[PDB]
């Protein structure tokens, strides 16, 4: 019945590699730990995914190129900027071996939720949510959660993803958009401009898959009590119309205030609410985490939310650690919403909230 | 195509 | 009377290295040497900067520290924090050196300037607004603008400083809050959480200085007539108050549509504008570069104002050319407005502007 | 302090 | 519950000699004596601050250089002007020592406030508030109020500073700016020319620290009255917003009439109004003193008011001590306002007043 | 026809260590130098008074007690308080000495005045005008201006004495309040509170000396224009009614806007037009500084006033020299006022003026 | 007194 | 920069 945490010192070094979030890894790890909180969770080293894992739903073509491309980090390669790689998702040296480990990691958490070895299993380090089956995407190479969900599916018949990052969960809506075996909640900014640009109320998946794919548009300035209200309202229809036997939940911290997106105004107690309405079902749930751009608030938030999963209530006052210094000035562990304005219309959401529970009345 |  | 363009293989090789935008100064450098805009400007090899020119602005702790953790990229040093080195600034290693190559660039530019050699001089890799005398911040290792302004003092009583970077130009406001020789002018996205949190209109400048340094607060949205109209207006205001007699103008292209920052929603003709209304003051002037993170659109504006400070009009189709393939699918020059709404009120604006003009009534 |  | 005070005949004898207030330390303490009102407290002989007690807020760099211009008194060192060293800060011999003792000092009392020994602890000595990390500044060679509100940080969740001095308290809020655990509040002379130059009523602190700095820029001549209404006014709104925990309060007699400053235009009683408002709260409160050109009224002054922390009233006629003949000439402890113009149009202290209502609304 | 210029790099030397000035006399003669103005001037070596003529105004019982705490710098002498000695005037060691050079230095300029070897003789590091009989003070030891003035009686009928320090020139007019030889006119701050608190306009002298003493009180803010006026109204009065034979002027920096005394709001222009005014008389002329605590504005404006005494133009650059960097960040010669209100109502402006000329209609 |  |  204990929490599963995915960690292994050499996994969390690998994903200090990566070159959008240096060292993150690191701090998420040492902020849980110092909180003594891996303590009260069943430790369980990930393995690394196989060619033929990733080749579930990754193509070989694109397989064989990024593992072509990190021998030694050719980010001059001519076929790379097919294949994603460039400013977003550069080519650096050892990246096919990180998104192996990445990937590995969150296959790992899925085989120890069907073998009942608990109910909630954790990968603070997976959530690469927008590659896709032959291109890299969003600082993502690698699409873990597909291949988690993939692995769930060898033992339960519904899986419900929802993803709570700042941007649209692209790559894994795409994956199975076709599908009605698996469905896809993604909550995230959607405005002409923001990555990936995809991602509007009106997109519902499509031929077998149509309505099984659900989008919520939402625009900058959103704070807790909005969010949770437009996230359990439609995860209440989700649930009752689908009735998911897992779940793979994204976590991405993007959307907390300090990020310096500065999208979204919320704090990690609001995005705790949606997590433990999602926990309240008792299902087998994979937890992911994602974006997130102030490593600092990341591991606040993370950590935070593993107090939730654990049921536990934090000390305010950040423990030291390794990485104290970085919670300055004030060395706390709750964060403070920003003073500028909610650009959600009231009309708008409900507006949304409703176009989706009719869409959802599909769902039999 | 999109930048992240 | 010809353009100097600051340009060398070995410079542009450095620059390319900058961990926040890798290439970047290739493609910008490529497109314009496709458009063979290099043939109509006196090339200038960049000289590099003496520890001694760039210590009459940083200090000797600071520009010591970033030579050694330079040396073999020491992203690990207890003391870098304090230094501003980190997430923003990492320590890669030769950082040293290639912000040495920068602010020589710029030093360089203004050398020009001063021989009378042009009107105008060219470092597209320059522009760097954020760094502090004894801090790294927000990509900036070194602040080349501020070395070139101080160069630029030896042979003009008067500069000013205008930087329509999407950030607020922070550093040099700083460098220069104290003085009344050279003035400050900013305009950039001003909302709590965002970097790096200062230019407000009534930030005037300290002591001597009060009245010498000009924030223009803007909200998301503002496209290229309504930013000019506010650009036009400060910069009228301050020519007439201030007189300057050498111009010193960065152009971070982050405020372009397109950009993943996805904020402003201008594009190269609206800076354009504003470019072309300083160039009539028939002044020296100094351009620089700056943010960017949409590399293509970056390359794309650049190139664009360059041509415009030449007096040429480019052919919309982007010739082929070694980063041809980056400007996929399209091919064209001119970049689209975002559909997305401008988020400042007419009434703030007016407000705003008016603030000024009573602050500039000051200046004597 | 904010991130850039 | 009987106020701590910081004293020792060897802190005093250094305390006297700081090059622009000779002999203070000890007519203050002298005065206090010849009322006796030292039997009525708690003397605590103050330690010295280490040279790491120190480096938690100045930098090394400066502490070196400070201790070593302070072997013999080096006046001519080339480096002392970037530290700030000078005219306002002359480099006397010993002021490393006299530096350290008065941080100690400052220190010592708030341990004491921690260990529950005392709700209040006195420093007159203290309150050198324009002391920056890495610079010396307005008299200021270390700034022992951030010391001593850093080492309150280890008990109490928010602390209060208040600044009565008649300059702005800029270290302080500059140490603080962009802490939300730390408010600083600070009544001064704001008027160009007058230092430093800053704290003006739009300063509200930087980014996650907004708001939480409180600027009340004041004009030449104001009074006990108006002045007590001002900083009642202030004080009510911060504490109902803030809810400080623990209070460092800096009573500069710089203010009080007959000081050479000639600016404001105060009596010891107005502002002892203020400190009875502030110790009715009944929190664990840190006094310091400050400015005070006028020897004998700021002896008069701090006397006065340790005796409001005591809640005797001093008998009028200045008792026969060492300094007696500097009383003249009317040899009284009450001090009469000076016959000239309050130059605080109300209008302009109601406008003041609402915009400081207006930007703690945001703190919670 | 060429002035003379007291110098000696010993008597410079001295001057550098008064206790409110350090340096100051290195940095006049350092700037007047840099502008090779002492190649224009006949450069004379002062003698150091002799206690005889120091004995002709100051009494016996005060040059000894000067002289016996001079020697090792005893600040703690019993009568030194009622000898002024104290807060603003130290009894730091060597002082006496110091004295006796700047009352010689004076009374060597008017010696070269008697001799016809000029009509015009300066002596920066004089006027110290503050000094009684008997007591110190003021910052003021000797009183210089005095003793220049008894020397140049020996000659001249009558000497008009002009004093534009920020303070009241009392020693001198006390000096010779009861002599219609010699005329005292002082334009000064008056205000309750500020030092030394006498100069009203109705102070015109006592005994037969009623009306040969003029005092013009002044209020904070005055500017270069309003200050001229009301400076050139007095002087063409006062010339026409005493028709001097002899001129001492006294030229105390502390009215130029940067001091840190922060009241009036001149500039060295300002008070150049005065004394092109007098300097227009054709009379013998005796040139002194005095107050100016804004140690690199005192040399700007002496160095400039010593060009108009020479009818030259100095270069705006601060040609480089041993202080240059003090001179930072603008590095000219010229001085801006403050943006702050000038307090001097028109009505008592004329006023002041109207009264004056009554009292000088006496004047036969 | 006075003090300057 | 103002002195004080
Ligand atoms: N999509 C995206 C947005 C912003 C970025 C910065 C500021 C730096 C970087 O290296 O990659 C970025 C990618
Ligand atoms: N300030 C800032 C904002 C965003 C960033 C990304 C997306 C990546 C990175 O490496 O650095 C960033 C810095
Ligand atoms: N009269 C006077 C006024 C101000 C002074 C300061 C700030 C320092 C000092 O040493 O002496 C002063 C004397
Ligand atoms: N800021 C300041 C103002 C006045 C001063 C005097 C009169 C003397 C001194 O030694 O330092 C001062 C500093
Ligand atoms: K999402
Ligand atoms: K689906
Ligand atoms: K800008
Ligand atoms: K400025
Ligand atoms: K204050
Ligand atoms: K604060
Ligand atoms: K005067
Ligand atoms: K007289
Ligand atoms: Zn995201
Ligand atoms: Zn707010
Ligand atoms: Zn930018
Ligand atoms: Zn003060
Ligand atoms: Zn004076
Ligand atoms: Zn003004």
């Amino acid at each position: 019945l204990v929490p599963v945490y995915i960690y292994s010192p050499e996994y969390v070094s690998m994903c200090d590699s990566l070159a959008k979030i240096p060292k993150r890894a690191s701090m998420v790890h040492s902020l849980i730990e110092a909180y003594a909180l891996h303590k009260q969770m069943r430790i369980v080293k990930p393995k690394v995914a196989s060619m033929e894992e990733m080749a579930t739903f990754h193509t070989d073509a694109y397989l064989q190129h990024l593992q072509k491309v990190s021998q030694e980090g050719d980010d001059d390669h001519p076929d790379s900027i097919e294949y994603g790689l460039g400013y977003d998702c550069p080519a650096t040296e050892g990246i096919f071996d990180y998104a192996a480990a990445i990937g590995g990691a969150t296959i790992t958490a899925a085989q120890c939720l069907i073998d009942g070895m608990c109910k909630v299993a954790i990968n603070w380090s997976g959530g690469w949510h927008a590659a896709k089956k032959d291109e890299a995407s969003g600082f993502c190479y690698l699409n873990d959660a597909v291949l988690g969900i993939l692995r769930l599916r060898r033992k339960f018949e519904r899986i419900l993803y929802v993803d709570l990052d700042l941007h649209h969960g692209d790559g894994v809506e795409d994956a199975f958009s076709f599908t009605s075996k698996v469905m896809t909640v993604s909550l995230h900014k959607f405005s002409p401009g923001f990555f990936p640009g995809t991602g509007d109320v009106s997109d519902v998946g499509l031929g077998k898959g149509r309505y099984y794919s659900v989008n919520v548009p939402i625009q900058d300035g959103i704070q807790d009590e909005k969010y949770y209200q437009i996230c359990e309202s439609v995860l209440k229809e989700v649930y009752q119309a689908f009735n998911p036997k897992a779940v793979v939940l994204q976590l991405g911290a993007d959307t907390i205030a300090g990020d310096p997106m500065c999208s979204f105004n919320m704090t990690p107690v609001g995005i705790g609410k949606c997590l433990k309405y999602i926990l309240q079902w008792q299902l087998a749930t994979l937890i992911l985490g994602g974006g997130g751009y102030n490593l600092a608030n990341t591991a606040r938030c993370w950590t935070y939310l593993t107090g939730v999963i654990l049921g536990k209530t934090l000390s305010s006052e950040i423990p030291d650690h390794e990485f104290f210094t970085a919670y300055g000035p004030d060395y706390v562990l709750e964060i403070t919403p920003s003073c500028r304005p909610d650009r959600n219309e009231p009309h708008r959401i409900q507006q949304i909230l409703n176009y989706i529970k009719g869409n959802l009345k599909h769902v039999v | 195509r999109h930048k992240k």
